[PDB]
């Protein structure tokens, strides 16, 4: 599915 | 490259790169950087995460794209544009393991840094192995569960259940499991323990160490219910 | 550089490029193409416009937000920064104006053909002229004026009022007025009559027809509401 | 204000 961004937004 | 530019600048650039989107200048800037051979500081980590995610993010969506394309298909033209894009995403992965390698990991010995680049090593290697097929692909898939296994035993030994990037760790290493090594079971199982545990932590935190766990809870909760 | 590659598979690849979202790759095959020495398709002429203009309005959306961050910062960083993207997108614009200058230009002869290649030029120039500031950006104006002048010229001879081609010349000449030749009453007068004789021509049209001509009537509409 | 887009999108 989703992996983390990069920033917070 | 960038030899002859002052760290300082680099860093300075890149922080100019990413507010004007240009995320092949922030990683180019990130690159130099880094080869000047000092450690990064916590707020320089993330802008090397940052341009190469982005960087490499971009060539993932336009191979994906590719690749469907040709695969409907079954001229030359699709599947050489699609292997045009597959060797830059691999050139560009391995430029950040190499920067991991040489020589990142090797000098963090705090916990947070080697963390850090250990997630890093295993996302590289994760994104290497969604376009592999030959003699090679396992060995690929093997190091970057390696490097996110190394990681993930720090994290649990080092740091508090609610830490952002032992989150992200396992939010990462829980798609690896499911996308990559085709073990769902492991990679919900790592989200839903992963997410009770910090819950459980989160009653310790600041309001804005809070704000930071719950932002990362609520992307295990969104993969646990895109799986089950 | 593409030499080597046929001119079908440059256009292919082009299509490609621009379904994988790759505007970079795709200016490169259709500069490719160009050099290969024929005439453009309509087809063909709105890959190679599509291409630079993307490309083009990345560097530009970049400039602005360095150029802003300098202006309210008045080290050298930012500035050394927007030299360096107001560089390559010189760059561009002078690769783009190549091409038309070598050959495009002066091998249209039909009315749809030259007039989009002239309203790329003035299009072109207009970029550059955004960033001139030294002792050729009045030089670097009037270029663009030029240009655009020739192909309302050949566009009010040979086309009807309703022609997208000669509707998108006159819009982007009316920005041109406005925000390059402090002109905005010019840029009214041309985005109004422009307006109201694409109106009184919609009768004569197919329904595909009139949706593309009222879709750039309403882009000028759209300005003339900014404008006044 | 806007000039012409490349695609009609
Ligand atoms: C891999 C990783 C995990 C957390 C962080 S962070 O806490 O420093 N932070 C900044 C980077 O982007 C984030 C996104 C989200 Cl959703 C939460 C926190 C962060 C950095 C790297
Ligand atoms: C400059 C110019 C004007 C119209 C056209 S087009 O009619 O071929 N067409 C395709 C390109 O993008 C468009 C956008 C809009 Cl809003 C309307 C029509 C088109 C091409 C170039
Ligand atoms: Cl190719
Ligand atoms: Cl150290
Ligand atoms: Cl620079
Ligand atoms: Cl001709
Ligand atoms: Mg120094
Ligand atoms: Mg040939």
């Amino acid at each position: 599915a989703g992996s983390i961004p990069g920033r917070r937004s | 490259a960038m030899g002859s530019m002052e760290r300082a600048s680099l860093i300075q650039k890149a922080k100019l790169a990413e507010q004007a989107e240009r995320y092949e200048d922030m990683a180019a800037f990130m690159k130099g950087a880094v080869e000047k051979g000092e450690e990064l500081s916590c707020e320089e980590r993330n802008l090397l995460s940052v341009a190469y995610k982005n960087v490499v993010g971009g060539q993932r969506a336009a191979w994906r794209v590719l690749s469907s394309i040709e695969q409907k298909s079954n001229g030359p033209e699709v599947r050489e544009y699609r292997e045009k894009v597959e060797t830059e995403l691999q050139g560009v992965c391995d430029t950040v393991l190499g920067l991991l390698d040489s020589h990142l990991i090797k000098e963090a010995g705090d916990a947070e840094s080697r963390v850090f680049y250990l997630k890093m090593k295993g996302d590289y290697y994760r994104y290497l192995a969604e376009v592999a097929t030959g003699d090679d692909k396992k060995r690929i898939i093997d190091s970057a569960r390696s490097a996110y296994q190394e990681a993930m035993d720090i994290s649990k030994k080092e740091m508090p259940p609610t830490n952002p990037i032992r989150l992200g760790l396992a939010l990462n290493f829980s798609v690896f499991h499911y996308e990559i090594a085709n073990s769902p079971e492991e990679a919900i199982s790592l989200a839903k323990t992963t997410f009770d545990e910090a819950m459980a932590d989160l009653h310790t935190l600041s309001e804005d160490s809070y704000k930071d766990s719950t932002l990362i809870m609520q992307l295990l909760r969104d993969n646990l219910t895109l799986w089950t």
